[PDB]
């Protein structure tokens, strides 16, 4: 699961 | 009854929305759609179904969207429950949605009630004890610590839309419907 990068 | 014209929203209203965008670092990841190529997060609209910000809230606004104060109220929440749904509770942009929440539940009750409501708070103080809605983000072993919105009563003269909590009271009955302060 992404995260603001 | 009582319809709202854009500059009498825009103009009460729209004090709220500055006091969120000055909020610096808190506001920055929330002045933008979100846009997942540039941020990296390919799954966003797997779980973000409706998107919002504060630009398109301002937008909005400005051009006259909105026939009722709760529907900005709404918005505002949905922009707020999308980034504490997307992003982990310890992350920089959950914090910063939390303080922006904040900064809103203290402004907003003052320009409800001079807009002829009983206050601005959306969600119920705390849970209900155990024995969707326009901001829900939508979805296509538990914790008891889910906040509901407070259900309203409307207006039966005005047609606003005011919580039963704050407008009924536990020694007054209304048989012919319920008629706020100011068309009473
Ligand atoms: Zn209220
Ligand atoms: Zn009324």
């Amino acid at each position: 699961r992404h995260r603001k990068v | 009854k009582k319809i709202f014209k854009p500059e009498e929203l825009r103009q009460a209203l729209m004090p709220t929305l500055e006091a969120l965008y000055r909020q610096d670092p808190e506001s920055l990841p929330f002045r933008q759609p979100v846009d997942p190529q540039l941020l990296g997060i390919p799954d966003y609209f797997d779980i973000v179904k409706n998107p919002m910000d504060l630009s398109t809230i301002k937008r909005k606004l400005d051009t006259g969207q909105y026939q009722e104060p709760w529907q900005y109220v709404d918005d505002v929440w949905l922009m707020f429950n999308n980034a504490w749904l997307y992003n982990r509770k310890t992350s920089r942009v959950y914090k910063f949605c939390s303080k922006l929440a904040e900064v809103f539940e203290q402004e907003i009750d003052p320009v409800m009630q001079s807009l002829g409501y009983c206050c601005g708070r959306k969600y119920e103080f705390s849970p209900q004890t155990l024995c969707d809605d326009p901001s829900q983000p939508q979805t296509t072993k538990k914790k008891n610590d889910t906040l509901d919105p407070e259900p309203f009563v409307d207006c039966k003269e005005c047609g606003r839309k005011m919580h039963q909590i704050c407008v009924l009271h536990y020694d007054i009955i209304w048989p012919s419907g319920f008629v706020c302060d100011n068309c009473l």
